[PDB]
């Protein structure tokens, strides 16, 4: 069905984060220019590239992630491990989450409780916030640094978390004990895990492989091999069927869930930084350590 | 060094 990726818009340092809002509508980007900057997506695809929003931060920013159902909030993590919730329509931080102690690598907003959000830090710790608390609902206490968290998307009673240790730490967070389920099969730090759906995940190591995992009966699946990841964050979207990520040979792969090489790959000293799905579409955006940006789109 | 993956 699909061969390449063809690039229908390109915006010209690393970007760490790439992310639609809740209607596809505008995307925001962020890293380590200490900018969190939106951008409304037709916009950009038709014209020859200005933000709507730009809001400076104190610290180099990790990951984002947009809340679910008010359309215009975003939560962002930052190299001093502070989690955030901004309006991106007045501008202002509506939550200042402070007790990571060391950088946070991720935050996740829940699609389905969407006042819920986690992250995860170099300190070990997983923390759940509630927007309208100032304290965290839950910690955990884990052995290694935590590079990132994802709710799943049927319930907010379930985390992924990505760990230092090499594993996938499964958690219901109605008891957090102990993980439903931690999967082994990484070699690496596990950079990524993202949801396809209730019951598939997949994540991404600095081992070069990405995985798919069964969370009903806590199974390995697959793994998928082509793109060079032995360093950086390099980016993992999913969908419904598809995984693309980042590469530090500077192109980006896609994968189809059920073949373990690239259906197709593009080619951009840098690395692919951050790649996101316009939902279960054709459409990616991509940005790499150079700070530019490019909409592609799977094609014949 | 940013965006590097803990080891």
């Amino acid at each position: 069905r699909y061969s390449r990726l063809r690039v229908i818009a390109e915006i010209r340092n690393i970007v760490s984060s790439i992310e639609f809002d809740r209607d596809d509508e505008l995307f925001a980007t962020a890293g380590v220019s200490r900018c969190i900057k939106v951008f409304d997506f037709s916009s950009v695809v038709n014209e020859p590239q200005c933000p709507i929003v730009e809001m400076s931060t104190r610290s180099k920013l990790s990951c984002l992630s947009w809340n679910k159902h008010e359309k215009n909030h975003i939560a962002s993590s930052d190299y001093e491990g502070i989690v955030t919730v901004w309006d991106v329509t007045t501008r202002q931080s509506l939550m200042e989450y402070e007790e990571h102690e060391k950088r946070a690598w991720s935050v996740d907003f829940s699609r389905t409780e969407p006042s819920m959000l986690v992250s995860g830090s170099d300190d070990c710790k997983v923390k759940v916030w509630c927007t309208r608390q100032e304290a965290s609902v839950i910690n955990i206490d884990m052995k290694a640094n935590i590079c990132c968290v994802k709710y799943n998307p049927g319930s907010s009673n379930y985390i992924a978390v990505g760990s230092a240790d090499h594993h996938i730490h499964y958690y219901d967070l109605r008891n957090i004990s102990q993980p439903l389920h931690v999967f082994s099969g990484h070699k690496k730090a596990v950079s990524y895990v993202k949801f396809l759906s209730n019951n598939e995940l997949a994540s991404a190591s600095t081992d070069s492989t990405l995985r798919l995992w069964d969370v009903k009966d806590n199974l390995p699946v697959r793994t998928f091999r082509g793109h060079t990841n032995e360093k950086n964050f390099v980016g993992l979207t999913v969908n419904s069927e598809y995984l693309a990520c980042g590469s530090e040979t500077n192109e980006v792969y896609v994968y189809h869930k059920e073949i373990t090489r690239p259906v197709t790959s593009h080619r951009f000293s840098y690395f692919i930084s951050a790649v996101c799905w316009k939902s279960d579409s054709p459409t990616m955006l991509t940005a790499n350590s150079q700070g530019t940006i490019k909409v592609l789109v799977l094609a014949a | 060094e940013d965006q590097m993956v803990p080891s």
